[PDB]
């Protein structure tokens, strides 16, 4: 046989999203995943064990295979009312975070709460929910952003870390260029129609039944980088913007606070051009049409 | 010491206190304290949620529009279901009547929530709780296969394939390497499944994990991704075009064709795979038909869902029955109204947060979030919690009540209270499903009857699901293809003052949202879910929630082992997140 | 397919059968030209599930060829579009371009 | 019992053949028999008992169901099949696993796609088209001359 390697997956402020996202993993199968891949350990979502048999694997496995595990993070901890706005053992969970973060080789950030803060921590943030990177210092931190990632996303990105034994390489903010290395906005199957100056203007008018550009509908999708473009949702069935909604920016730090989600995005260059085209022709000949006095 | 009466129950914190916390296999944070007598039996029982984020605090000012994209992040496990109270209660606030389309799509995100939510919490969450999986190495493969047979037509049932699945669960732990099987209650005398069963429900465990990930491929078509699909307020944005040019741009006849070939394969794996393996369990676990009652028998809450009417949730059009019966006067079902001050209210004085007199319930239209953090004395310290001060405030979980009345909410609460209004669907699928496990109808009110409670529902979404796609191919034959209304979607056309109420049933149960609009923003924002019912915290008259009910006069086996606990709760399908937001 | 709709590959310089597409030949009768080498899978069924739930057949084009599949160009709804338009084309076979997935107009691609 | 002396594959219960059966007999009752119309049924070159008819029916059935899904590996490097594409000189489904733009390539999770096709096909060949192979051979020995 072979060892697995030891996967901690701890829950902070959080949806559990993220672990719904992880099972739904088409290819290899979350099934799999924990049958052959990797040793999920520790996590409060699907373990047998509770309360005190829970923390004895905790102890356990950090101290057996301390500095060996992987720590997985899905959620964050709140800084407010001396962290016990998130209690996991009577205690503030951020002493977990700690306690398992030092023996961790290495940290993966689930999703938008653990890599910016996501929804709790937008405005006014009233349990300070602080983001994993603030708190770890010392440790690498790969960010997989998303509300949640893509399920594919996260799956690949494991089996990537397990068969190529190592960390992925990242940008300056820490996610993996392979999937957030490009903007939705760069791959998006709409293009030829933002690029034309063919827009939805309002919910299923024409143009939304003929699947046209999302920008005046407030599409995030200029200033968001993940792989929901190309990679898709769901076994490739489907993304937000194929199924008629513009992009939300989930993937992106502190989006929740970046205005409406119905309210166009700023400083994306954009002229279109059979848009700017047909501007110039009637430009043209409403001049003519003037001179010659066949105005209106 | 104390000790004091109510809800028929003598609450006595005197002897030995057990603390559960974390609480596994459960949406979130929770933590569970009880104490037990000399006989091993649960005499006092505490619920606290031990987590809080504060989305009704994060809505004030923002777009009402935008407001379902917040919420919706309230769970991901019951993802999409805030999402649908957000957009009916900011229509219900603006005057906004969707179009046809638009509620029969809607219907169709909840079913399939419903059928993922329900078939997932059986296997991957309570499941682990009946079926004892290290057991099944002891089982043999030709009499699972037999078991399964006499059972089930499901297909999947060979010798071959029950000793493939017991061979790598053999492979699996040989290592060590227990994973999530590590530490648990394996071997405890209330495990009763014998070894061929729990090979069976393990395999099933397994095909189940597996199969979830396809259901969802409903909402990534409609709703463009699970978790979290998108929704409009007006109707919903996945446009629908099916003989018109640039069809490869919305919703097509291949888009459905793909809609209608997961709705078969769902109805197939939740009839033929969960059902049978929730009665089987009901066989063999029979004496939890009286464990765990709570208030099932005596208080139960249903708002009602799935609207057949577009824009009507009148009781001529919810499809799922709405109504409250307190008293255990099932005879007399109680209309509800969710705009009345009188009936839902919620209480803080045993939850950790602030209002100006906390001996007094108030109605979400008067809801008031006030984090505030007190503990008490707790043995230890602010920041260590060894016991928890029940006398005062021990929950981040805020306590509704019904006229005043603790209230059962989910699965078990909505079949009782279809049942009891007479809906013959629900009256035949009860009786046919006791009679079969020779219960009487008593027994579905219990921690067992949740479990079958809630299999017996996702049997009942999936046909659903079936329903509510040939209504919307119906429309589509007769030229009806609108799924949005725009009318009323520029704040300007907005009343300067408004409020509404968006109800539906969640997978655990009753849920509202409670907004009210000044200016084009939001004004107040206050949420009631489900598991904030049913894990609530004590009011000032001392009346217990429905896990604290429940967990009442139970024995347990192991004190050291929580089982008994684990199975009760679970049967609730807590969820934290949903329950504290 | 190309086949039955215009003539596909036998039909190509210099047809040594004079293979003729089935509009050439009968022309009394409806005809549902469902072009492509083969036609996407999932498109034929759909075409198909649409004649049979609906008792009717799809609106056409100019061509005969189903609005719904048909009614718009690969180039209009390619999620590379926004190489093409920035000047991002893949020039020759594995280079950094084609790693990165950038058009294939300067390679040939006939999706226009 | 047939089809689990034969084989480990799981699909073998009594209700799943059995509706099989039924949903044939469904198909026929109708006069519609498509396919199988005015077919050789009853030559007495026939020789595997009924339950060995159905159990290859059914087989039928389910392969007709699977060799959709062997053929994505093609799809993957190939872009569509049938008729794939292919280049002189290599292959044109450029690799990119670990930078920028590996959205746009074969990345890890393609070829996690490729992986999980690659067990399922070796999985059914082996446990339902090799133990039918073996099978026909056994109820047509005499075809071996
Ligand atoms: S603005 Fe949105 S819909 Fe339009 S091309 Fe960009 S990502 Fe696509
Ligand atoms: S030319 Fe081809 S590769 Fe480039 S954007 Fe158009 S269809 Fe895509
Ligand atoms: N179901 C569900 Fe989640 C809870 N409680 C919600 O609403
Ligand atoms: S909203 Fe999130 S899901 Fe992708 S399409 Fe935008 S990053
Ligand atoms: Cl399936
Ligand atoms: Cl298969
Ligand atoms: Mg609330
Ligand atoms: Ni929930």
């Amino acid at each position: 046989n072979k060892p697995r390697i030891p996967v901690v997956w701890i829950h902070g402020l959080e949806c559990t999203g993220c672990t719904e996202s992880f099972i739904r993993s088409a290819h290899p199968l979350a099934k799999d995943v924990i049958l052959s891949l990797i040793s999920l350990d520790y996590d409060d979502t699907l373990m047998a064990a509770a309360g005190t048999q829970a923390e004895e694997v905790f102890e356990d496995i950090i101290t057996q295979y301390n500095g060996k595990y992987i720590l997985a993070v899905e959620g964050n901890p709140p800084l407010g009312e001396q962290g016990m706005f998130c209690i996991s053992s009577g205690r503030p969970f951020i002493e977990k975070l700690k306690r398992a973060a030092a023996g961790a080789s290495a940290i993966i950030a689930w999703g938008t709460c653990a890599s910016w803060g996501c929804v709790q921590a937008a405005r006014p943030n009233p349990t300070q929910a602080t983001p994993i990177d603030k708190v770890i210092t010392d440790k690498p931190i790969i960010k997989v952003p998303g509300c949640p990632p893509i399920p594919d996303v996260m799956s690949a990105i494991i089996t990537y870390m397990v068969t190529f034994d190592r960390l992925p390489d990242v940008d300056r903010m820490g996610r993996p260029l392979m999937f957030y290395g490009q903007r939705i906005h760069d791959k998006c199957y709409r293009r030829a129609h933002f690029d034309a100056g063919e827009f939805v203007q309002s919910w299923d008018d024409d143009a939304a039944r003929k699947g046209y550009c999302l920008y005046k509908m407030g599409c995030k999708g200029p200033t968001t980088y993940n792989a929901c473009s190309s990679t898709r949702w769901n076994d490739g069935v489907s993304f937000p913007i194929q199924s008629g909604h513009g992009c939300l920016g989930c993937a992106e730090n502190g989006f929740w606070d970046r205005g409406s989600f119905y309210s166009r995005v700023v400083d994306i260059p954009q002229m279109g051009t059979h848009s700017t085209a047909d501007t110039v022709g009637l430009t043209a000949l409403g001049v003519v049409a003037a001179a010659v006095g066949v105005h209106a | 010491s104390t000790q004091y009466e109510t809800q028929g129950y003598t609450i006595n914190n005197a002897g030995r206190r057990l603390v559960v916390d974390p609480i596994t296999r459960i949406e979130g944070h929770m933590r569970c304290e009880v104490n037990i007598n000399d006989q091993n039996v649960i005499t006092n029982a505490v619920s606290c949620g031990t987590m809080f984020r504060g989305l009704e605090i994060i809505l004030q000012g923002r777009d009402p529009r935008d407001a379902w994209a917040f919420v919706e992040r309230i769970c991901g496990v019951c993802t999409g279901v805030h999402a649908l109270a957000s957009v009916y209660a900011i229509e219900d606030a603006i005057g906004i009547k969707v179009p046809d389309n638009a509620n029969i799509i809607r219907n169709i995100m909840l079913a399939t929530l419903w059928c993922h939510d329900h078939l997932v919490h059986f296997y991957q969450l309570a499941g682990m709780d009946w079926i004892d999986v290290l057991d099944a190495l002891k089982a043999d493969p030709r009499k699972t296969s037999e078991l399964a047979q006499s059972l089930s037509s499901w297909p999947k049932s060979s010798p071959g394939y029950f000793f493939d699945v017991q061979n790598r669960l053999k492979k699996f732990v040989e290592g060590g390497q227990l994973g999530i099987f590590r530490n648990g209650y394996w071997g405890h005398p209330q495990y009763k499944l014998p070894p061929e069963a729990n090979l069976m429900g393990f395999a099933h465990y397994l095909e189940a994990l597996d199969f979830q990930r396809e259901i969802v491929k409903i909402h990534a078509v409609f709703g463009g991704k699970n978790p979290h699909p998108n929704w409009i307020v007006g109707g919903m944005p996945c446009a629908i075009n099916i003989d018109e040019s640039g069809a490869v741009g919305a919703v097509n006849m291949e888009r459905l064709n793909l809609v209608q070939s997961i709705i078969t394969r769902t109805a197939d794996f939740i009839n033929n795979v969960m059902i049978p393996d929730a009665l089987a369990i009901g066989q063999f676990n029979k004496p939890w038909s009286e464990i765990g009652t709570g208030l099932s028998d005596k208080c139960v809450l249903s708002y009602g869902a799935f609207p057949d009417i577009a824009n009507d949730f009148g009781e001529k059009s919810l499809l799922m029955p709405g109504g409250a019966v307190i008293n255990g006067d099932f005879n007399n079902v109680l209309p509800v109204d969710l705009v009345d001050p009188q009936q839902v209210q919620e209480f803080v004085d045993h939850a950790w947060y602030r209002y100006p007199n906390d001996q007094v319930g108030r109605h979400p239209f008067d809801g008031i979030t006030d984090p505030w953090y007190n503990p008490g004395d707790v043995k230890g310290s602010d920041t260590n919690i060894q016991q928890l001060n029940e006398q005062e405030r021990y929950s981040w979980i805020k306590a509704p009540r019904w006229r005043g009345n603790a209230m059962e909410v989910g699965p078990l609460a909505r079949t009782l209270i279809a049942y009891h209004k007479g809906d013959a669907a629900t009256v035949e699928s009860v009786d046919r499903m006791m009679s079969a496990l020779n219960l009487p109808l008593s027994g579905i009110q219990s921690t067992l009857g949740r479990i079958l409670c809630r299999a017996h529902e996702a049997q009942w979404a999936a046909g659903k699901l079936q329903y509510f796609f040939d209504k919307l191919m119906t429309n589509l034959k007769n030229g009806n293809l609108a799924t949005a209304s725009t009318e009323k979607w520029e704040p300007a056309t907005w009343p300067t003052e408004c409020r509404g109420v968006g109800f539906t049933e969640a997978p655990r149960g009753a849920l509202g949202h409670w907004a009210a609009i000044r200016d084009g923003k939001i004004d107040l924002y206050q949420c009631v879910v489900p598991t904030t019912w049913n894990a609530s915290p004590r009011d000032p008259k001392g009346q217990i929630g429905a896990y604290e009910a429940a967990l009442m006069n139970t024995k347990m086996a192991i004190p050291e082992q929580p089982l008994e606990i684990l199975r009760t709760l679970h049967s609730f399908d807590p969820c934290l997140a949903c329950s504290t937001h």
